[PDB]
């Protein structure tokens, strides 16, 4: 194939920038599950483990 | 900003050409014509010698005599 | 020159290419997104909404969205086929330039094209001036390809029914003035309502009678003016009363006394619509009485659906009219519903005036390029490569439908050219099960004015951009 | 900066480049070009003035080019493509020339010199066509075949009718005098192109003060004021002062003697049409009923003068100067209303052969109605110019083979060194109808040398260009016939162009 | 895109024909060549700029070769052959900025050239070719513009008794030649006691003459005159003079390849008379004081034999500085009028290629480029090709009453080797290097 | 994959191109010169010269050569046309592949094509059963062809005396042994390749219509069976039609002439009957073939049909090169 147009490369970005999200919070399933980190701009940090806020 | 002696003189000598060379095809009933522009844009075509000096305003002083 | 006629075609290239994804049942999706705002993020698939938001800045492509509001505004379907087609014409235009061909031949050959390929839409329309029945049945197929690639495509069964019982109810000029569509919250796709008596999307009064009988229609220091003025009224001698404004209560009770049903706050179509319906006037202006055509109306019933009064009248000259009443469950789905309606009316009115249809599905359009390429064997030498050109175009338009829909498009479409070339001048591609189909035994079918003004604007759009060679930029202020 | 062999060589291609862009869209297949207005708005077309106008360029070379526009048109108007096209082609030869060693001096006067060469070529091929008798057959049948190089040509007879007779009512074919102030082009959106009307008279887009008012004026009285018959008020607000009941019953008093005093002021005086400034209200419009006397309302700042010429009335500031001198003349006043559109303009016909006619266009588009106001006012250059010279020469690209071969013949006849101008106005008049076959799509060289023979070997008579995609040359028998007037000032103006650049070597501006 | 090749060799043949173009006519300006070697050299002969060109581009390699077929057909006008077909490419770029195609304007040349041979056909004067007067003034007017002008007319008539060998040596002058029926040599018939021998057999290695230290002695025992040292370019002559064969063998020495000469001896040259066999030939005895001038007189004749081989094949005679160059670009003018397709455009670039000679003639003689071929367009209109550029005075005059004329072949062959050259350049679509 | 398919199409479109200018009657000429050798500078417009001298570096364009070098030894003449008819298909092949085709269903395309390719040919070929005089008449022209384009057009049709004639009095197989300098060198040449064609005239007498009418019925035949084909078979039939269509536009462009006009009248001449239309090289316009006398051989295009075809099939095949070390 030479396939000038490429539509299909704009779908890898698509996928990329939407398994970025589930890859970070992949290890946050479950009780056991890891706990993740959230800094504010101005300093607020906090560590929680609830899937929704991150 | 100062400059005398022999090439003093050539400084005026082959600026004062430059103003002879700006209305040298002007002389004559059949001369050929000059485009000057102001500002405003308006251009002006004409051969007479004394209104192309009017709106060219040379800076240099040989040129002014 | 040779910078000039690459910038035009390339611009207007790059908007076909853009929504050439939406066409076909099964089209892409395609975000919408402005820069700067998080609340106008929004995704759709029709595209005559996309072009109409997007900007462009080359001027050689404007024109080419420009031409398609006319497609949308008249039409109302068909619109991505217009800008689709009137692209890949210029794509293989550029390529006929490199071979030394002159952008005004092309003009000539096309021209000759386009009766070639209005002539083959004309053998093939099928005229129906009898069975109702089956007319009925065709004006099903003209409306579920409407409504095909939108938001109501699952329940696609369920609006045919209803866009179609309209036009049985009118049986007669196209005019979607006595067609009302109402906008309601609450139940689902197939929940929606269907009336006769032109039924109405407004509430009035406090409490006003739901039944009145012989009724005449009259379109249209607080408590000393406003009695006056209620008094101009009554001169006239009617039985009900509508007005452009909000009615206030108190001379909403002098009313009372007569029993003139008083509705208030009417819209521009609630006046102009009911004009033709109740049989009655505009009247903007009521100071003079006894000076304007008064209405007539039997019945002026009151039917509560979704939760809000609804205004139902009967016994109205010519009363052919009715009301779809559309049902949803929030606004943004009522906003999707009303289009989609409107524009199957659209078609749906012009197949009324016009009764013959062709067949669809990429059916009709692969006879257009047969006849124009039959149109080869008598044609002067230049005229026979463009004629080549626009056929090449023609074919190319089920070729971006089997993409999009994932189908080999090389195999369905091509097969079509030895399907109509000898005899059987009704094979389509099959969308449901992706294969080739007669459309007569499918029953699939569009109108025949559709596929012809798609025709005309993308043979016109195209012309306009073949005259241009330089373009010139003057300052901008 | 730019004196000597390479003064020109900066000018000529500075001029060659609105040559070059213009050249295609030269004759009825010329191909158009993209505007892109300051304010962002769009248009496509092929008028040689409009390119002209919207080509915002800042060479000084190319700025005089534009000023020959503003006299051209006056003149040709259908040609303005074709007379830059010769001015840039004689340019691109003349830069044969300099390179030789020539002053710009002589390549200008041999161009005059070869430009009178062929004039004088004109007038011999050149045939009449109302000579010793005046027709109206010949005269709109030629101007069909003007409007037929534009989109307009599905409605172009009923447009060719209008406009010859629009000249001949104003304008008088003995006295060759024809005036354009006098015909006004007018145009709304709605209709078609056969759709056009011509109102003998002049007509503006405002209604009456009433709808009760009489809708034809059969009488000869028209009051043309600025101040309505009304309570007095100034240009902004009367503002009427009430402080309680008291005020309100002794002013109301007040307006009610100048409710009957200027309402029946216009009954005293004769007048029956009253074309006002500023608008009535309903109390003065209910008395007009009882009076049957109709009134025209917030009537325009440049609508007032346009009345007052074809009318003859006259502005007067005060209802108390009002006479019988002062009235204007008309045969028949009326409202034309158009579907469901309240324009209601007002149509005054003088219903005579009066000197102030005005063309109403229709159409279902306002950018088709626009291209109309010009194709019609080329027709009226070219009947114009027939009224001057009933003589013809056959356009189309034959005058200038024609005229070549005249000049080419005359460069023999001159030992001087203007005779290599002579030859080279000669090959730069052979590109305005090269032009013609090269935007037709055909081969523009073997097109153009095949005409040479057909007026030399065939017939002496010249012969036309298939530019129209026709059956075969000799338009003549098509009936595509060009002004001699304009043939004549196409090749004067553009000498007249090249006069001006070549004796200009050098630019100046701080 | 095949535009990059034809542009290209345009602009090659271009820059070659745009610097040889001042080294016209007499009266041209020399040019300053700088040798590989270092050294340099001054001179106007235009086949020597070209032979030290070392061109390498094919557009201009053509050029070059151009100029030396003109030097064996007619043997004049060297430098005109390239200047025109340097003027016909610089109009071409002209006509393919129209969009014409090359081989277009091949076939509309073929009719230029048709055309082109028939104005000078009408303007010509036919002469006899055996009226020797009229031989000795063609030879006589043309060798006046070459170096040795002074003795001019007495070797002018040399070439026309004679009609071919030139033998030349130091001593003596320029005026004194005799013609030599049989041939001579520039040998001596050492070491040789005789050196005058009646009844002469003569073979090339009874043979009394051989024309070839213990051979030198047995040799003359037997009185029989030994010539040694002999080039290979006598080889070719004497054996058509005589009748003679080589003999490469001492047993191939026999009767059938010797020869006969009433008389062979040294009056130091070998006059060498009575060929008595078959033949056409003649030897001319010339003689001169230095190197230099002899060589310059062996040229002399040799350009004057060019232009009695130019009145053989066209007996006919034209005015020269470029007289019939102006009916030439005035005529075809006229004959474009009458015709179409693209054969006019075409034919009318033909003639203005030929419109640049009498404008480099003028600029080569001082006069104003286009004040020259201006007038000189009426005066042939309304005259003939007798007015025309004098080079000699520096002004138009009367070529014919000037005493200069050229034959017909001349400028007939420069036409024809130069347009049918710019053809192979229209047919050439793009070039590639093999190995 | 990618690198490896385009070093086969360009790297023959390159052999394509340089052979393009020397079609037809009115081709153009050629300048080569060696390295090292600079007195090897010469001139002409033999295809059969062109190629045989160039060194050629590309292995996918090496058995181009090779494949068309049997018709310079079989056949002697149309070497050319093979070269040009291959170089077409692979460009628009090339673009057959953007829009997601297979090189292998090409290749089915066109083996159904060659048959309905082949079909017109018989169908427009005229054999002599009868009329020798008619026969001897035509082999002028099948004579007349072959010397076109070289240095003997001032005695072209005294040429085609001296070959036709030749065989009638040899009256054996297609042997031809038994029957300045450059001017000897060029006749001597054309006379072998002259002969050679006529050889096979006579033993096959069935000849089709020239002047690029035989490559456009065999076109209409195809475009003809792209309507008698499954889908993807049918657009390798439309770019096999494409490259006939093209084979006398390169004549045309040769000979200066408008080859968008004159070339595609042709097409709408044989959609609808009249299956003798041809170009006039002459007098640049559109005649019949049968009137104006002109005529090729069909044993001839039969070949160059076959040849070009399959000497495309092996480079359209091929998508990859192995390349070893140099010795």
């Amino acid at each position: 194939y030479q396939d000038r147009d490429k539509p299909a490369q704009i779908r890898f970005s698509n996928i990329s920038a939407a398994k970025a999200v589930a890859d970070a919070i992949r290890t946050s399933l479950g009780p056991k599950g890891m706990d993740k980190m959230i800094q504010d701009g101005k300093g607020d940090v906090t560590i929680t483990n609830d899937g929704a806020t991150i | 900003d100062s400059s005398q002696g022999i090439p003093q003189l050539v400084s005026n000598i082959s600026a004062c050409q430059v103003i002879a060379e700006a209305v040298r095809t002007t002389l004559g009933p059949r001369g050929m014509d000059k485009l000057i522009v102001d500002g405003r844009g308006k251009a002006t075509i004409s051969n007479d010698g004394a209104t192309i000096l009017k709106l060219l305003d040379v800076v240099h002083p040989a040129a002014k005599t | 020159a040779e910078t000039a006629r690459l910038t035009s075609f390339i611009g207007a290239i790059a908007i076909g290419d853009l929504v050439k994804s939406t066409l076909g049942p099964k089209g892409m999706d395609k975000i919408l997104l402005s820069s700067g705002r998080d609340a106008s993020l929004m995704v759709t698939n029709d595209g005559a909404t996309i072009l109409k938001n997007i900007g462009v800045d080359n001027p050689a492509a404007k024109v080419l969205v420009d031409m398609s509001r006319v497609q949308d505004d008249e039409v109302g379907d068909g619109t991505t086929s217009v800008t689709v087609l009137a692209a890949e014409l210029l794509r293989e235009a550029e390529s006929l330039i490199a071979k030394k061909i002159h952008p005004q031949t092309i003009i000539a050959g096309w021209r000759e094209a386009t009766k070639a390929a209005r002539e083959a839409l004309l053998s093939s329309a099928v005229d129906h001036g009898s069975d109702e029945v089956k007319f009925r049945q065709d004006l099903m197929n003209i409306a579920g390809t409407t409504l095909s690639s939108k938001l109501l495509t699952h329940h696609k069964d369920h609006f045919t029914k209803l866009a179609v019982e309209a036009v049985l109810r009118l049986k007669g000029s196209g005019n979607l003035e006595a067609i009302h569509i109402i906008k309601k919250l609450g139940g689902s796709l197939a929940d929606s309502y269907l009336d006769e008596g032109f039924l109405l999307d407004k509430k009035i009064g406090v409490n006003q009678p739901k039944r009145i009988e012989n009724a005449k229609i009259l379109i249209a220091a607080e408590k000393e003016k406003m009695k006056e003025k209620v008094e101009r009224i009554l001169k006239h001698g009617i039985n009900c009363f509508i007005n452009r404004q909000l009615i206030y209560n108190y001379p909403e009770q002098l009313f009372g006394a007569a029993g003139v049903m008083a509705i208030e706050h009417a819209d521009f179509a609630g006046v102009e619509r009911l004009a033709l319906v109740t049989g009655g006037e505009i009247a903007s202006t009521f100071d003079h009485p006894e000076l304007v055509k008064l209405g007539s109306c039997k019945l002026i019933e009151e039917v509560m659906i979704g939760e809000d009064k609804l205004i139902h009248f009967s016994g109205v000259a010519l009363g052919e009219a009715c009301t779809i009443v559309l049902r949803g469950a929030t606004q943004q789905i009522l906003d999707e519903a009303e289009r989609s309606l409107h524009d199957a009316l659209c078609v749906l009115a012009q197949t009324v005036k016009d009764s013959r249809t062709v067949y669809g599905g990429g059916c009709s359009e692969m006879l257009m390029a047969h006849a124009v390429t039959q149109l080869a064997n008598r044609t002067p030498g230049k005229e026979a490569v463009a004629m080549e050109s626009y056929a090449k175009a023609l074919r190319m338009l089920p070729t971006i439908i089997a993409d999009n829909a994932g189908y080999d498009s090389a195999d369905l479409v091509a097969q079509l050219r030895a399907a109509h070339s000898e005899g059987n001048t009704t094979a389509g591609l099959d969308m449901r099960e992706g294969t080739i189909g007669d459309m007569a035994i499918l029953g699939i079918t569009e109108s025949f004015q559709v596929k012809r003004q798609v025709l005309l604007s993308a043979a016109e759009a195209a012309e306009v951009i073949l005259r241009v060679d330089n373009i010139i930029k003057a300052a901008p202020r | 900066r730019l004196m000597g062999l390479e003064a020109l060589k900066s000018h000529i291609m500075a001029a060659k480049a609105v040559a070059n862009t213009m050249r295609t869209s030269l004759g009825p297949n010329g191909l158009d070009k993209m505007m892109v207005d300051k304010d962002g708005d769009v248009t496509v077309t092929n008028d040689g003035a409009t390119i002209l106008s919207m080509m915002d360029v800042d060479h000084q070379i190319a700025k005089l080019m534009v000023e020959l526009s503003k006299s051209q048109d006056d003149e040709i108007g259908d040609g303005t493509t074709g007379v830059v096209v010769l001015a840039g082609a004689l340019l691109e030869e003349a830069e044969q020339l300099l390179d030789r060693g020539i002053h710009p001096i002589r390549i200008a006067d041999g161009y005059e010199q070869a430009a009178r060469v062929a004039i004088e070529h004109l007038d011999k091929i050149s045939d009449s066509v109302l000579v010793d008798i005046k027709d109206t057959e010949p005269l709109i049948q030629t101007a069909k075949t003007t409007l037929g190089s534009k989109v307009v040509n599905s409605c172009h007879r009923q447009m060719a009718e209008i406009a010859v007779n629009a000249v001949l009512t104003v304008a008088d074919m003995e006295r060759r005098d024809v005036d354009f102030e006098l015909i006004k082009v007018e145009g709304k959106v709605g209709g078609r192109l056969e759709d056009t009307k011509l109102i003998k008279g002049v007509i503006v887009d405002k209604d009456f003060s009433h709808p009760q008012m009489p809708k034809k004026v059969e009488d000869a009285k028209i009051a043309i004021l600025t101040c309505p018959f009304e309570p007095p008020k100034p240009k902004t607000k009367h503002k009427l002062d009430v402080t309680s009941v008291e005020d309100y019953k002794a002013l109301q008093k007040y307006e009610k003697e100048k409710f009957e005093e200027m309402i029946q002021q216009i009954k005293e005086t004769g007048a029956n049409l009253a074309i006002c400034q500023w608008g009535f209200d309903d109390e003065a419009n209910h008395l007009l009923l009882q009076n049957n006397l109709p009134a025209v309302r917030w009537v325009g700042g440049p609508e007032i003068e346009l009345i007052a010429i074809a009318t003859g009335g006259r502005i007067v500031p005060r209802f108390s100067e009002l006479t019988a001198e002062k009235l204007g003349f008309a045969g028949l006043v009326q409202e034309i209303s158009f579907g469901t559109t309240k324009d209601k303009m007002l149509v005054i016909e003088q219903c005579k052969n009066s000197r102030a006619v005005t063309i109403f266009i229709r159409g279902g588009n306002k950018m088709i109605i626009e291209e109309a106001k010009r194709s019609l006012h080329d027709a009226l250059c070219v009947i114009r110019n027939l009224i001057r010279d009933n003589r013809v020469v056959y356009g189309g690209g034959a005058a200038e083979i024609s005229c070549a071969l005249a000049v080419s013949q005359e460069a023999d006849k001159c030992p001087t060194l203007e005779q290599y101008a002579m030859r080279a106005f000669a090959d730069a008049l052979e590109v305005i109808p090269m032009a013609l076959s090269e935007n037709s799509g055909m081969n523009p060289i073997q097109t153009m040398t095949e005409v040479r023979a057909r007026q030399v070997k065939e017939m002496n008579p010249a012969l036309g260009i298939d530019c129209l995609h026709k059956g075969t040359n000799d338009m003549k028998q098509q009936h595509v016939i060009e002004t001699l007037i304009g043939k004549k000032q196409q090749i004067s103006l553009a000498t007249q162009m090249v006069r001006m650049i070549l004796k200009i070597d050098d630019i100046r501006k701080p | 895109k095949p535009a990059q090749i034809r542009f290209s060799n345009i602009s090659a043949a271009k820059a070659v024909a745009d610097a040889i173009r001042t080294s016209l006519g007499p009266k041209g300006m020399d040019k300053m060549i700088q040798d590989g070697k270092g050294d340099v050299t001054i001179t106007n002969d235009g086949a020597t700029i070209l032979k030290q060109m070392q061109v390498l581009h094919p557009a201009a390699r053509m050029l070059v070769e151009l100029s030396k077929a003109q030097d064996i057909e007619a043997g004049d006008g060297t430098t005109s052959v390239v200047i025109i077909a340097g003027s016909l490419l610089d109009s071409c770029t002209k006509l393919l900025q129209k969009g014409i195609h090359p081989t277009i304007i091949s076939e509309s040349f073929q009719k230029a050239l048709e055309k082109g041979i028939e104005i000078l056909t009408d303007m010509s004067r036919p002469v006899e070719l055996s009226d020797r007067e009229t031989l000795l003034n063609s030879a006589t007017t043309s060798l006046n513009s070459k170096v040795v002008s002074q003795y001019s007319s007495l070797l002018s008539p040399m070439s026309v008794n004679a009609v071919i060998k030139i033998v030349k040596k130091l001593g003596g002058t320029i005026d004194d030649c005799e013609l030599v029926e049989g041939l001579v040599l520039t040998q001596k018939v050492s070491n040789s006691g005789i050196t005058r021998v009646e009844k002469a057999k003569i073979g090339l290695i009874g043979c009394n003459v051989l024309l070839i230290d213990l051979a030198l002695h047995f040799l003359n025992k037997m009185k029989i005159m030994v010539i040694k040292d002999i080039e290979r370019e006598d080889i070719e002559f004497i054996c058509k003079t005589i009748g003679t064969k080589p003999v490469a063998h001492i047993d191939q020495f026999t009767a059938d390849m010797l020869g006969s000469a009433e008389l062979a001896e040294e009056v130091k040259l070998l006059k060498i008379t009575g060929c008595a066999s078959p033949g056409k030939t003649v030897t001319i005895v010339v003689r001169g004081s230095n190197k230099l001038v002899i060589e310059e007189a062996e040229r002399s004749i040799h350009d004057a034999l060019c232009v009695i081989r130019c009145l053989v094949k066209k007996r006919a005679l034209i005015a020269g500085g470029g007289a019939p160059e102006i009916e030439l670009a005035l005529r075809l003018t006229e004959y474009s009028r009458t015709l179409s397709g693209m054969e006019s455009y075409c034919v009318r670039a033909f003639a203005d290629a030929m419109e640049v000679i009498p404008s480099t003639l003028a600029e080569n003689a001082g006069l104003n480029p286009i004040s020259t071929v201006t007038e000189l367009r009426n005066r042939h209109a309304q005259g003939e090709k007798t007015a025309g550029i004098n080079v000699r005075k520096g002004g138009i005059s009367n070529i014919l009453e000037e005493l200069v004329v050229q034959p017909l072949l001349v400028s007939v062959s420069a036409l024809t080797l130069a347009t049918e050259t710019v053809r192979s350049i229209l047919k050439i679509d793009d070039v590639v290097n093999t190995r």
